[PDB]
């Protein structure tokens, strides 16, 4: 029972805990999840502002 | 973004040009304070001799 290291800055999301449960029950395979991986960029506008601040 | 990057390239070029003009100024920190003391003595002597 992978005891969530309380000190990890990133708390596990409900989605993650659900996915983990599905994988542990053998109903979902990691291969099936990998094939479904969406590389969609998250927060693009915030990233651009960070770069401008550094150059300044 | 495009404006910031162009401003960096301009300032960097201006700095490089000024560093090259100031090559004689960049050598060994001899104790500026010692040279002035010595100069003070020489001037004072010069004045007295004149």
């Amino acid at each position: 029972m992978m005891a969530a290291n309380p000190w990890s800055p990133v708390q596990p999301s409900a989605a993650s805990l659900l996915l983990e449960k599905c994988l542990a029950a053998g109903v979902l395979s990691q291969n099936a999840l990998d094939q479904a991986q969406l590389e969609a960029p998250c927060f693009s506008h915030a990233e651009e502002l960070q770069r401008i601040t550094e150059i300044k | 973004m495009s404006n910031s990057v162009e401003a960096l390239l301009e300032i960097s070029s201006s700095l490089k040009a000024l560093k090259e003009e100031c090559v004689d100024l960049c050598s060994s920190v001899t104790d500026g304070d010692k040279v002035i003391q010595s100069l003070r003595l020489a001037l004072t002597d010069f004045h007295q001799l004149t």
